[PDB]
């Protein structure tokens, strides 16, 4: 798997590969690894199959229940948390997950890292995965917070497909999403073949 | 140390078309070096529009087709209607996490109609990691499947071929060619193939004669 | 791999740690903060395990401020250190233990700058100065070489720098950035960071 | 007031309470068992309240073991709960000593069960009475009657419900001892016949059971053969 | 259990027209030794069921208490409805895959026969839950000395006489105690029909000792 | 150990070694290890001395309760059912093998074993522990249906004896009992009352 | 009047004005009906609607594929007795495989229901139940009270006005075994029909039926699906 | 059982809790027991009741009970519900010393007892505890500290104080001759011995009847201590010669 | 005095009853159900002018497609408003799917009769919820309304009022609907009938109103958009 993700002027970058593993088996190409939290924030998927998944929609389920609660979209500062706290109390039971809670709401851009060791850090970027020394790489080489809307698209779509290109364990096609003021978007699905055509 | 699990092979295969779903699987139970019976299909009807196919540790196989069997009626019960295809995809999916701690050794692929009247397959893992897929083989010889499907059905690595829908007929061709090609191969894999088309009408069966040694 | 310094003087302690959260051979963050703010005049500096470092620091400071709107006047240094000290102890031999190393610095109206070390196994330690961290090897002999009781702060923050330049030197680990505050009558205050 | 409790004396030394509910046994039809030479024969007067219902419904003749049957009268679905209670307590001493309980330790041990709903506020006595009966080679035939209070004695003869003592008169002049299962099970008949009230209440199905040599020791229902026999000779001798 | 302590072998299982018949030998084998040797391995459930039992014996007389009991509750209901042979073989199942799931097995491996509305029931059940129905079923060492007999057989004719699937049993026995080490020659057949379950025993096979003079 | 019991017309007679050892010392060299569990119920102990101590402790209380509530002498299938309910329930956590012997009115002379693992089987005859590896051969050889009490008492002494001369872990002095319906008589061979059988020079 | 607050208090005459109290709540809720042959068992209820603007409360509930009931009383102990049922059902098709026996589940109903008449601070079920089913002794129809006793039937009503009903059904039950099912779901509507006010009558709107047999997995029949019963009352 | 049940926590019709007002009669018929600050300490004095001829005297007082270093307290009420309180007020200030490693503040012990006392008037259907009490203490935060709580679990700290037996006529004579900020130990002394004897007008005042703690700061510790009898008659004394001067 | 779980001879819990009286202390809230969509709306009853109007809210979204108006002891209605929105969700965890209008309401009238003083655990409900609900949503059956009381009944309605008024608005509401019915009329209805029955002139301040459409998601109305209806009344 790699992911990725960034805040800039414009809001946040969001992307990841589409593959899934068992072992060494290819059991996907055709994944979708940034779930669709609310309208407003979007979770990123590495690690356990299963444990993202899962944890991912729980978090889901409690930002909704919160959001009925208290009349108001949860902080990305909250969200994070409620993660955090979730699975904490399961350290050393072997849940493995990798997330990046991509957010904005009253503090702008917001970009926390959580996992399933206990981590919880806000940060400018991150990259999260068995490819995610391969995207920093590139990802940071390129960063700039005053990066064109069009400039961040082609950065992050270029990290994953070059962690792609490294790493065994991360393939298919890169899918892009952009987090902005009013909400995120869908940018793109780009099969990494037809990334490799163009990229030569 | 007591194991708490043993393998007893199976290989399943679902297909979705445009207007059907296919659930197939061969039917025969191994253990360590043996055959236990060379009549265990591995499909199992859920409701009118909806076949599960499940291969693994037939133990696990057992239990998790009876509690799929009783909460699909729990849910009837309280919800006053039979569950989709995609509710009760989801609902695996946790009722699976739910021993995430032990797991069910079950690889599981629903085959079914979806509420526009579309085939639909899911597919998981053993912890109910899941996804909705167009075709997807699953067990002991998914890996001698998966490729050939890759191809014949996604099309893939073929330049120059026109990318037509699927029809029944292609993909029960398809179907009985893996199995064959699997039980070539796979020494769990054989006995016969059990098949199951889902289609507005109802669900039908055929069944194929596969090498017995 | 985690960096914590404190020094106390006669009426101030000063702190200082590293900001770098680093996860297998990368640093995911360089303006990591590991300093959490008890009360006015108290900081707690926490490194460890990750998970049971921020549950425990978090929960700790949560205390401290409960007992601060129950009672209308805050705990001291001294007592923050012992009520940190009890919750260590008592989690150490149950179903959850925090697997944490501690400094903390405060100062009190009338006993004056205080620093505490604390290792995971809970024992508290008073002490002129003190660090943890495998930085910690590379620099309290430092802090043996040239730190006096009356040690002014401009002179603390050279010996501060001192510290910081050896890691830089000598420390295999890349850290490049700390925090550094000081306590003393008039609260925490935050100095500029050290930077590389 | 003095009768509100199973916890409370009055100041003459009674439980009113259980006194209360000997009375809704006391309200119910007859029910009567005899023991004989080779066995155990029960009957039941069982009022039909409603020609809607089945015939055997509300059965007041259960298996509790397969060598025991019971035999109630009071409210019905305590006696049930009871015959759960005694099936229960056969079971487990099956489990744990290996071989079927003898007759009178169940008797004892449903006995104390009863008894345990007479001495607190927190619960009520039971509303009924019940006859155990069995048989075997080495206890021989063996009846015991068990009430509201817990109370448990042996019988050669005995009747529950609302017509006691005019069945306990009936009973009396038959030698039972002398006399085989298959004799006794017509006067069993003939006596529910003599105690009902024709007039009062209107119609009845008997119901019989028989535990002896006859059925190996098991407990099971009068063939519908002879039980129609029986009656017949019930009713000739009513004339 | 986690460590078997007397424990049985192989049992076998065919059904038949009008019925199915088991085997089962008469040891309790406490590692190699044979301990004893009286044992029946084979229990009566009902009227139209019957069990026999590879694997722990105490774990077995535990299955027999239980399952006697909840026959006996059964009876006295007196109400026309029986466990048939499917529902038995269900609840094992359940009640072995159960104790596995509790990391705490009944230590045995389970054959159960029966015969019910016309048709013959043959079904198999492990300590882990594995169940399954064949025409014949074999445990044990049975499952690789047996059971290709069994199968060869049936392939050429899958319905037998009675008379057919007890000598076809007789001869699964004799290879049995020639072949396995914890076999013994002292054994009982049951069977099931419309008329009810029949335990025959103690009953031996002939044996042939002839290749002792062709060694040279 | 070795541990043993015998049915005749009437009755049973039981026996046993003492020897106790705690690796290969001998921590006691006269144990009694036919236990009374009833007036005409006794238990032969094999295995952990602990284990089939409180096993044995327990069992007397719950037989003796239960006679008390029955007001009957208890059956020796009740006692029996008793240890195997306990020595079956807890065979993770017991090392004991039994066998329980008496005399009651229904059945009369009454032998089972319990071994371990906790299943329950009557026999003419059994034995147990580490002993009775040594004297299978001997009992399935000597046994003789329609023994006298003086037979089966003599059988009992020989087959012990052979036991205990050949198992380490066996040895001491032999302790018999013959139990019927008239009462329990208990007696020890020591020394030259063992029976001897040569050691085969050349 | 000291004896009728608390369940476990016997009165002097030998009731428990609790339990009939409960039972009270049966005789006021609106009629049901439950009949069989020797084939099917039918369910036919009364719907009581709030306003004119209200649909009709739900009378027939499924069970199991071989069991439904029609209530009568407080409708949510007849929910809480009848997620009872359900799951007595599922344990034993998980159990067993096979469906629970209906006089099993009633047993079962009889001794769950019995316990609170005889604890302090506990009350009586205020439901009643017609339960309609088919298994290998045919089909059934039970009644269950808040008394816990039960009632094998060959029909029954229970609710308000049922006398009536119960009077119908004496007067016709010698021809309900020999009935097809058109016929026997026309007595059941003909009971019901006694006992509704002289003006009134069956509408679409107010009948429901439950239906099972030999044949026929437990099916509920509303609003427009019970016009072709309703049709030919001739 | 609803009809044994007397309901001690419940409200009545006019917002009142019967019991708690109940146990306030039981302690206004108890020993009259005063508590005095001073700036240089703080002091308890009671009525002793337990006075019979007879009685073996084996503590060092009747009603003043120790809490821990720097605190003490006494009770007026039901004496059995003091005991199982000065119990618990024991154990929570050690509670707090093993969990901070210092003292507990003085209205912070009282509170955490206060608590349990309201608890008692809120939920569990008991009675509650019959008892008020007078505490005094130092700590670093506040010095010398007097409180008094009653069994509602209200508390409040005081200058000056009186529970017991004729309390409001003691709180009359301690609001006419209490000097806020102006007071020593040795002048809250004299004070309370004159109240005492006008509020003990059953009958003649006598060391034998009365109890006198005092809490002071020496030396960077608390001291507390029960006067001997020698200094409370020495006391009396005192007040019966000022009484000699009253009118020349 | 009884206990909570006492029968009256009439055969209904003595609580029950008691808490449907409560009910009448409530405000009047009223439902429409059309084949456009629902509407509820509720008089808020003001009782000083100081009182900050948007702070009583008597009409709760419990999910996108699913909101519910109360009428009675409103404190009562808080912990049945949770339990359905945790329903909702919980239902869309495990499915996938939204859950029916019908289905959350057996849920929450579930918890109607669970109280009682010996059954139960440490401190669990002492009497039922003086407190009745409309839940006006649209799930695949179309739009619907559905009432439930503290006796935990619950039945779809096709209009209904609750609370204070709720007879001479179910009278008016008799009158005035018919199956084929605008969802613009609903509304227009239902503030004609609030109109009459409360006690103080009505205004775009103290009324709450709020739809569910088959477009569109649960919809509370501005004070702009009640201005406007309120024009034609
Ligand atoms: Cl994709
Ligand atoms: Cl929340
Ligand atoms: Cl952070
Ligand atoms: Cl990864
Ligand atoms: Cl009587
Ligand atoms: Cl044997
Ligand atoms: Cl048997
Ligand atoms: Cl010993
Ligand atoms: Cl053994
Ligand atoms: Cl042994
Ligand atoms: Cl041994
Ligand atoms: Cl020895
Ligand atoms: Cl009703
Ligand atoms: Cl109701
Ligand atoms: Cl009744
Ligand atoms: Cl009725
Ligand atoms: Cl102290
Ligand atoms: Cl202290
Ligand atoms: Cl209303
Ligand atoms: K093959
Ligand atoms: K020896
Ligand atoms: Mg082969
Ligand atoms: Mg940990
Ligand atoms: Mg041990």
């Amino acid at each position: 798997t790699t992911t990725l993700a960034f805040k800039f002027r414009h809001g946040v970058i969001v992307a990841a590969d589409s593959r899934a593993t068992a072992g060494a088996y290819i059991a996907s190409q055709t994944v979708k690894k940034v779930i669709e939290i609310n309208p407003y924030l979007l979770g990123t998927m590495a690690g356990g199959a299963a444990d993202c998944s899962f944890w991912e929609r729980l978090l889901a389920r409690q930002c909704r229940i919160y959001e009925l609660r208290n009349k108001e979209r949860i902080s990305v500062a909250a969200a994070s948390k409620l993660l955090a706290n979730m699975v904490y109390q399961y350290k050393g039971m072997g849940l493995s997950m990798g997330t990046m809670i991509c957010g904005w709401d009253k503090r702008g851009p917001g970009l926390y890292y959580v996992d399933s060791e206990g981590n919880r850090i806000s940060g400018a970027t991150f990259s999260v995965g068995s490819g995610s020394v391969y995207a920093y790489g590139v990802m940071d080489r390129g960063y700039s917070y005053d990066l064109e809307v069009e400039q961040a698209y082609d950065l992050a779509r270029r990290a994953i497909y070059q962690a792609t290109y490294r790493d065994a364990y991360s393939g298919g096609a890169v899918n892009l999403y952009h987090v902005r003021e009013d909400g995120w978007i869908r940018v793109s699905s780009d099969n990494v073949a037809d990334l490799h055509e163009k990229y030569s | 140390r007591f194991s708490p699990y043993v393998f007893n092979g199976g290989t399943i295969l679902a297909i979705a078309g445009e207007d059907f779903a296919i659930v197939a699987s061969d039917t025969r139970l191994s253990e360590g070096f043996s055959i236990h019976t060379r009549d265990s299909p591995k499909c199992y009807k859920l409701t009118d529009k909806t076949v599960i196919g499940c291969s693994g540790f037939h133990g696990d196989c057992l239990t998790l087709t009876k509690i799929i069997e009783a909460r699909l009626k729990m849910y009837k019960h309280s919800n006053n209607k039979a569950m989709t295809t995609g509710a009760i995809a989801a609902m695996l999916s946790t009722i699976l996490y739910s021993r995430r701690f032990f797991p069910y050794y079950v690889y599981n692929i629903i085959g079914g109609l979806d509420e526009e009247g579309k085939g639909a397959v899911y597919s998981f893992d053993p912890v109910g990691s899941y996804q909705r897929d167009s075709f997807k083989a699953g067990g002991s010889a998914s890996a001698m499947l998966q490729p050939l499907l890759d191809n014949q059905v996604g099309f893939k690595n073929m330049q120059n071929v026109e990318h037509v829908p699927l029809s029944l007929d292609r993909a029960m061709r398809l179907v009985k060619d893996v199995f064959i090609s699997a039980a070539e191969r796979d020494v769990y894999t054989g006995d016969a193939l059990r098949i199951c088309i889902v289609t507005k009408e109802g669900i039908r069966e055929e069944t194929v004669s596969l090498r017995k040694d | 791999m985690e960096y914590l310094i404190g020094i106390q003087g006669p009426d101030y302690v000063l702190v200082a740690s590293d900001r770098v959260a680093a996860s297998n051979i990368v640093q995911m963050k360089d303006d990591h903060d590991k300093m959490f703010k008890m009360s006015e005049k108290i900081l707690l500096l926490c490194v460890g395990e990750a998970g049971d470092t921020v549950q425990f620091a978090e929960y700790i400071q949560k205390n401290v401020q409960l007992y601060k709107m129950r009672n209308g006047y805050e705990l001291s240094p001294t007592a923050a250190a012992n009520f940190t000290r009890r919750n260590l102890a008592d989690c150490l031999r149950s179903r959850t233990p925090y697997h944490v190393n501690l400094l903390l610095a405060g100062y009190d109206e009338h006993e004056g700058p205080a620093l505490y070390y604390m290792d995971y196994l809970a024992a508290l330690a008073k002490a002129p100065f003190a660090a943890h961290g495998y930085g910690a090897f590379l620099t309290l002999s430092i802090l043996d070489r040239y730190y006096t009781p009356t040690i002014s702060r401009e002179r603390a923050v050279e010996l501060l720098r001192k510290c910081l330049e050896e890691l830089q030197k000598r420390f295999i680990l890349n850290l490049p950035t700390f925090s550094v505050r000081i306590i003393d009558k008039n609260g925490i205050h935050d100095l500029d960071n050290i930077s590389f | 007031g003095y009768d509100l409790s199973a916890s409370t004396f009055s100041p003459d030394g009674r439980v009113f309470q259980v006194e209360y509910a000997m009375k809704a046994v006391e309200n119910s039809s007859t029910a009567i068992g005899i023991r004989c030479k080779d066995g155990v024969v029960f009957g039941v007067e069982k009022l039909v309240l409603s020609k809607l219902y089945e015939e055997g419904s509300n059965k007041r003749l259960f298996n509790v073991d397969r060598h025991v049957g019971m035999a109630v009268a009071g409210l019905l679905a305590d006696a049930r709960s009871l015959a759960d209670i005694a099936r229960e307590e056969a079971s487990n001493f099956r489990s744990n000593f290996g071989y079927n309980i003898p007759l009178k330790h169940l008797a004892d041990r449903v006995a104390m069960y009863v008894h345990a709903y007479t001495l607190y506020s927190a619960v009520r006595p039971f509303g009924c009475s019940f006859m155990l009966g069995s048989y075997s080679v080495n206890d021989g035939a063996q009846l015991y009657m068990i009430d509201p209070s817990g109370v448990s004695y042996g019988y050669w003869g005995c009747a529950i419900g609302k017509a006691r003592q005019a069945a306990k008169t009936e009973i009396e002049k038959l030698q039972m001892k002398e006399m085989t299962c298959r004799d006794i099970v017509k006067e069993v008949a003939k006596i529910i016949y003599i105690v009902h009230d024709e007039v009062k209440d209107k119609a009845f199905e008997l119901e019989l059971s028989w535990v002896g040599e006859l059925t190996n020791g098991r407990h099971e229902i009068v063939p519908k053969d002879i039980r129609e026999e029986a009656e017949k000779y019930a009713k000739e001798s009513l004339k | 259990t986690q460590n078997p302590m007397v424990t049985g072998t192989s049992v076998l299982g065919v059904k038949f027209e009008g019925g199915v018949v088991i085997a089962a030998d008469m040891l309790g084998s406490y590692g190699s030794l044979a301990r004893f040797r009286n044992i029946s391995r084979i229990m009566r459930v009902n009227n139209s069921t019957m069990l026999g039992a590879s694997g722990d014996y105490a774990d077995f007389q535990y299955l027999k208490q239980v399952l006697g009991q909840m026959v006996i509750d059964e009876e006295l209901l007196g109400d026309g409805h029986s466990y048939s042979p499917r529902a038995i073989h269900s609840w094992l199942t359940r009640a072995m895959y159960s104790r596995r799931s509790k990391m705490n097995p009944l230590w045995n491996t389970m054959v159960i026969g029966g015969y019910a509305d016309g048709e013959s029931f043959l079904g198999y059940v492990d300590m882990l839950g594995v169940a399954y129905e064949a025409p014949s079923l074999a445990t044990g060492y049975g499952a690789y000395l047996a059971q290709p007999l069994l199968r060869e057989v049936l392939e050429k004719q899958p319905v037998l006489s009675q008379t057919e699937a007890r000598d076809l049993v007789e001869r699964c026995m004799r290879v049995l105690y020639y072949r396995d080490a914890r076999s013994y020659n002292r054994f009982q057949i049951a069977t099931v029909t419309e008329k009810g379950v029949e335990i025959e025993g103690p009953l031996s096979t002939e044996t042939n000792w002839d290749i002792a003079h062709m060694i040279s | 150990t070795t541990i043993m019991a015998v049915q005749f017309d009437g009755g049973v007679v039981l026996g046993a070694d003492s020897r106790t050892t705690t690796g290969s010392y001998i921590a006691n060299r006269v144990t009694d290890k036919l236990t009374p569990i009833h007036d005409r119920i006794f238990c032969c102990r094999s295995g952990s001395a602990a284990d089939t101590q409180a096993v044995a402790d327990a069992v007397t209380y719950q037989l003796g309760f239960h006679s008390i509530e029955l007001n009957e002498p208890p059956l020796v299938h009740t006692a029996a059912s008793l240890f195997k309910e306990m020595c079956y329930r807890y065979r993770e956590d017991l090392m004991a093998g039994i066998i329980i012997a008496g005399w009651d009115p229904q059945e009369g002379g009454q032998v089972y074993s319990v071994p371990m693992g906790g299943m329950m089987v009557r026999q003419s005859f059994a034995i147990g522990g580490s002993g009775s590896s040594y004297i299978y051969g001997y009992v399935d050889a000597t046994y003789r249906e329609g023994m006298t009490k003086e037979e089966c008492l003599q059988f009992t002494a020989n087959a012990l004896a052979l036991a205990m001369e050949r198992d380490g872990s066996s040895g001491g002095v032999i302790r018999l009992a013959a139990i019927a319906e008239s009462g329990v008589e208990r007696q020890v061979l020591l020394g030259d009352q063992i029976p001897k059988f040569a050691v085969a020079t050349l | 009047n000291q004896y009728d607050n608390d369940v476990t208090v016997w009165s002097p005459q030998g009731r428990i004005h609790q339990i009939e109290y409960a039972m009270e709540a049966v005789k006021q809720g609106s009629a049901t009906v439950g009949l069989k042959s020797k084939t099917h068992a039918v369910l036919v209820a009364l719907k009581r609607a709030q306003s004119e603007l209200a649909a009709h409360q739900k009378k027939i509930l499924h069970v199991d594929n071989h069991i439904g009931i029609s209530i009568a009383g407080l409708t949510a102990d007849a929910r809480l007795l009848c997620n009872f049922m359900r799951q007595e059902c599922l344990d034993s098709r998980f159990v067993f495989d096979r469906p629970l026996p209906v006089s099993r589940l009633v047993s079962l109903i009889g001794s769950k229901t019995q316990i609170p008449t005889q604890r302090y601070g506990r009350r009586p079920y205020g439901v009643g139940l017609l339960i309609a089913g088919y298994d290998d002794m045919g089909p059934h129809i039970f009644q269950t009270c808040p008394s816990a006793n039960y009632f094998d039937c060959r029909a029954m009503s229970i609710g308000a006005r049922s006398q009536s009903a119960r009077t119908y059904l004496e007067r016709h039950m010698s021809e309900f075994m020999e009935c097809n099912l058109n016929e026997l779901v026309k007595h059941g509507l003909r009971a019901l029909r006694e006992t509704l006010p002289a003006e009134q009558d069956l509408t679409t709107k107010n009948v429901s039926i439950g239906i099972v047999g030999k044949d026929l997995e437990f099916t509920i029949y509303d609003d427009d699906d019970v016009s072709p019963f309703l049709e030919g009352l001739e | 059982s609803r009809r044994y049940d007397s309901r001690t926590t419940i409200f009545s019709p006019e917002g009142r809790l019967y019991q708690v007002e109940y146990a306030m009669e039981a302690i206004g018929h108890a020993g009259t027991c005063l508590g005095i600050l001073a700036n240089d300490g703080v002091l308890l004095a009671a009525e002793r009741r337990n006075i019979h001829k007879l009685l073996d005297e084996v503590f060092f007082s009747e009603k003043i009970y120790k809490l821990n270093e720097d605190m003490a307290c006494s009770v007026a009420g039901i004496t059995s519900d003091a005991n199982v309180l000065t119990n618990e007020l024991r154990l929570i200030a050690q509670r707090y010393l093993l969990q901070y490693q210092e003292p507990i503040p003085c209205e912070q012990l009282v509170t955490a007892l206060c608590d349990i006392k309201q608890a008692y008037t809120q939920f569990g259907g008991k009675r509650p505890f019959g008892v008020s009490l007078l505490y005094i203490g130092w700590d670093k935060h506040y010095g010398f500290q007097l409180y008094q709580s009653d069994p509602s679990g209200n508390y409040g700290g005081w200058k000056a104080t009186c529970i017991g037996n004729n309390s409001a006529a003691a709180v009359s004579m301690l609001k006419q001759d209490y000097k806020e900020g102006e007071m020593t130990l040795k002048s809250a002394l004299a004070l309370a011995i004159k109240v005492l004897n006008k509020t003990m007008d059953v009958s003649k005042l006598s060391a034998e009847k009365v109890e006198i703690a005092t809490l002071t700061r020496e030396n960077g510790k608390t001291v507390i201590r029960v006067l001997k009898q020698k200094e409370v008659e020495q006391l009396i004394k005192k007040h019966e010669e000022e009484e000699a001067k009253a009118e020349r | 005095d009884r206990g909570v779980n006492t029968f009256s001879p009439e055969g209904r819990l003595f609580q029950v009853e008691y808490a449907i009286e409560a009910i009448k202390l409530g405000s009047t809230a009223i439902g429409i159900q059309t084949s456009e969509g629902v509407c509820l709306a509720v008089e808020k009853r003001i009782t000083s002018p100081l009182m900050e109007p948007s702070s009583i809210e008597k009409i709760v979204e419990i999910d996108a497609h699913i909101g519910c108006a109360m009428s009675g002891l409103i404190a009562d209605a808080k912990t049945l408003i949770d339990k359905a929105r945790v329903e909702t969700q919980n239902h869309w965890f495990t499915y996938n799917e939204t859950m029916t209008v019908e289905s959350v309401t057996q849920a929450v009238s579930n918890l109607a009769l669970q109280f009682g003083e010996e059954d139960a655990d440490p401190g669990a409900m002492s009497r039922p919820f003086g407190v009745a609900l409309l839940f006006g949503g649209v799930d695949e059956k179309g739009p619907q309304l559905f009432h439930m009381d503290p006796s935990g009944t619950f039945v779809q309605c096709d209009a209904r009022a609750i609370g204070s008024a709720s007879e001479g608005a179910q009278s008016s509401l008799q009158e005035v609907y018919h199956k084929s019915m605008t969802l613009k009329e609903a509304i227009k209805s239902s503030l004609i009938i609030l109109k009459q029955v409360m006690e103080e002139k009505l205004n775009a301040t103290n009324i709450e109103l709020a739809t569910v459409q088959p477009g569109q998601n649960f919809h509370m109305f501005t004070k702009e958009e009640l201005e406007e209806v309120i024009k034609d009344i």
